[PDB]
RNA sequence: GAGCCGGUAGCGGGCGUGGAUCCCUGGAUGUCCGAAUGGGGGAACCCGGCCGGCGGGAACGCCGGUCACCGCGCUUUUGCGCGGGGGGAACCUGGGGAACUGAAACAUCUCAGUACCCAGAGGAGAGGAAAGAGAAAUCGACUCCCUGAGUAGCGGCGAGCGAAAGGGGACCAGCCUAAACCGUCCGGCUUGUCCGGGCGGGGUCGUGGGGCCCUCGGACACCGAAUCCCCAGCCUAGCCGAAGCUGUUGGGAAGCAGCGCCAGAGAGGGUGAAAGCCCCGUAGGCGAAAGGUGGGGGGAUAGGUGAGGGUACCCGAGUACCCCGUGGUUCGUGGAGCCAUGGGGGAAUCUGGGCGGACCACCGCCUAAGGCUAAGUACUCCGGGUGACCGAUAGCGCACCAGU
RNA sequence: CGAAUGCCGGCAUGAGUAACGAUAAAGAGGGUGAGAAUCCCUCUCGCCGUAAGCCCAAGGGUUCCUACGCAAUGGUCGUCAGCGUAGGGUUAGGCGGGACCUAAGGUGAAGCCGAAAGGCGUAGCCGAAGGGCAGCCGGUUAAUAUUCCGGCCCUUCCCGCA
RNA sequence: CCUCUAAGCACAACCUGCGGGAACCCGUACCGCAAACCGACACAGGUGGGCGGGUGCAAGAGCACUCAGGCGCGCGGGAGA
């Protein structure tokens, strides 16, 4: 457990397929993709209980680090 | 104690004096009759059956272990030779003279 | 804790062994020149002498302490 | 069914110690014994362990 | 209750009615490995500090004991004192998560959220008092059975896949918490009026709380645990416990024969060949604890909530909502929503805000964006019973010096 | 249930033909035995001999000696065995491993990145007939030996005092 | 082995002498260019190091014969197509 982004988990599930559309606009469409992948935000450096450094991601982190809920920067 | 089997179960494998509820049996007329509780797996006793049915004999070894026991009368000879104890089945021992001459024995069952 | 030494180890040779010198025996397997050599010490009039020792696969340990100079007396 | 719990339990701690000791050197003895194969069965060797055995029992009880 | 040193029958020697063997529970030991954790390491073996006796140290010197891994809080101080982990046949939930095969190919699809692998809680977890349901202005935990429907319907509409509210049933119960407002204050900035956190106010069930003014009003409402001893159930052994003998063919009889009894216990087995009365410590039934686990049920412990109007209002979340890109769902991109989110925008606190499947008007419904919640369904290592189940090439493959 | 080159298990086939595991050979004498081409002593002889040598180790691991004994193993025997039963047999301050040293390489508090199991990894540890390090030759049983005996040469660590 | 902190000796530290004392944990037996090691068998397979005795050969672990030590291969007789 060491990707997340300690306020809030963001990583995981996710699956992309493709098909050929052209539907609502006249006709249906067709299905093609089956597959799996990741998702994610962006961390960066703050502090906590002497020491510590962070990570988290982006959102929370705009969040978080304009104040802070279980530690600080 | 609710099926064919249990019966060996609690019989030998829990109380050996479970195997002396085996020793139990009965004797003669007067203590009989007189009765029915306490006994001296060690007393005097005939053979009601077996060729040797209506046969004669003294308990010596109440011998609960292999499940039966020994009277001096219910007797066998070897082939080389010497004489020797057969192995009594419980089943038919008759007790009479009830062995009692011992204080105890009086006691626990007349 | 407690106890100490195993027994007497006869075998032809062990008997004479004892007998013209040293004597060899029964030890557990613990114990050593320290601890074994004591147990002995302790027991047999005589003190440490001298020790040598090996196993088996069987069980029991053999040790060898050779003589105090003194006593040992035929049957161990 | 001899010696005794308590009455031992009397018998102080460093005494419980002495008389172990013994305890242990004379059945060596008979140890050394069985070997020779001099002597017989003591129902004895068995039980010396025991009473040992016990006394080490209780004593460890009572608290060293 | 009177025999015993176990399966070894044998020898050689021994213990016990001054309740032995053994059944039970509650004891001390408890070598060395295995989370292994003191250190190392091809486990079961080899290495280290203090206490330790003082040990032979015959005129010479030990084992034993013991003792310290690391992740966990935090009384922080120099950190002392807590919890963890390692299991587990199958059961649970979540993390991750597939080909064959069917479509008579095969790319959608089905096999399935199936197999497996994982983390983890348990004895059961699941989940579980509503931004629900549905619409008769009706319903109100969560779960599990039947029923609803193989309906409503999803879909190269091709194989196939396929619900739910309502009815019946088992069960039944409910509680908080930030939620700044109040005050308490601590600790701060640097004194004000700032956030801060330990205390209570409230600490919302179906919407209020708080704060102001007067009505208040002045005792039976216990959960999931807390508590008593209760039947604490069981934990193994508890113990009573009805009544035939003579004859007789018999190697044996319990059988043939004569006469005799039992009986809420003619369940079955053991008895030299088939007995209600011979053995059976069986069904008749009574039985019974100083230990180790309950519901019931009893009490106080009892925690703990429990009224009136007013007033300009401040009071459960960081994100709903929207756009893209996926999930569940019966929905296969679709007229296609609800919830859940990946990435960017980034609201409103009661005329708030989602909801009733595009959307718009009106109505009806709920009050999210924190938490706990025994019981009603699953499961079988283990104990019991029972079987138109098996008889050793059948049963688990293994009925006994077999997962060897 | 012939009947699925069926599964299980017995049981016959060729067949008393085929084979005895290297064309490095044997023969005689006596000995022991219930019985010996197939064991023991012994005298003719053949084959190695760079090996069919003895040794260190690797691996196996009681197989070794000694008294017994042969049912099966021993591709014939077999009183022989590296077969069976039982007894007994391998001792080191200085041989060797450790009780020391490290590269590879592994571990690896810290540190680094994973969906979870993970990855990677400092230093420290593990990790060798690579480093290191204090003696040898005679003797002596059924067996062991640079360890037992003895002679001769040492080593480290300790208390003391100089 | 020398150079040195911390440091502690520094009439008590290291080096050096002599005397008394002390010295452990696992290992060997036999096989072992092999019926005892791998090939499922006493299977003419392979399997790391040590001079490898001598005579002859131009030299030599090649060759023929032998030394020490080893072995006669584990079925034997008998005809001879």
């Amino acid at each position: 457990m060491q990707k997340d982004l300690h306020p809030k988990a963001v990583p995981c599930k996710i699956i992309y397929q493709g098909q050929v559309v052209m539907e609502t606009m006249s006709t249906r469409p067709e299905i093609h993709v089956d597959v799996w992948s990741g998702v994610h935000p962006f961390w960066t450096g703050e502090e906590r209980f002497l020491d510590t450094e962070g990570r988290v991601d982006k959102f929370n982190k705009r969040f978080g680090d304009s104040y802070r809920r279980g530690s600080k920067k | 104690s609710k099926q064919p089997d249990k019966q060996r179960k609690s019989q030998r494998r829990a109380p050996l004096h479970e195997r002396h509820k085996q020793v139990r049996a009965t004797l003669s007329a007067d203590l009989r009759e007189e009765y029915g509780v306490r006994v001296n797996a060690g007393d005097t006793v005939e053979v009601l059956r077996g060729d040797f049915a209506g046969e004669e004999g003294e308990v010596i070894n109440v011998d609960l272990d292999k499940a039966v026991i020994h009277v001096e009368d219910v007797t066998l000879e070897k082939t080389d030779g010497e004489e020797v104890p057969r192995p009594l089945d419980t089943s038919n021992v008759r007790v009479t003279d009830l062995d009692l001459e011992d204080e105890k024995r009086e006691a626990r069952l007349e | 804790s407690w106890d100490v030494i195993k027994h007497p180890h006869v075998t032809e040779k062990a008997m004479n062994d004892m007998d013209f010198n040293k004597l060899q025996f029964a030890v557990d397997d613990r114990a050593s020149k320290g601890e074994v050599a004591d147990a002995v010490e302790e027991q047999y009039d005589v003190t440490v002498e001298q020790v040598n020792t090996q196993n088996t696969m069987d069980g029991e340990k053999k040790a060898v302490v050779r003589l105090s100079e003194d006593d040992d007396q035929e049957v161990a | 069914t001899v010696l005794h719990v308590q009455e031992i339990r009397d018998m102080t701690p460093a005494e419980r110690e002495a008389e172990l000791d013994d305890l242990k050197t004379e059945l060596l003895n008979a140890r050394v014994q069985a070997a020779g194969g001099a002597p017989e069965n003591p129902g004895r060797i068995k039980e010396l362990r025991k009473a040992i055995a016990r006394i080490k029992t209780i004593q460890g009880e009572e608290g060293d």
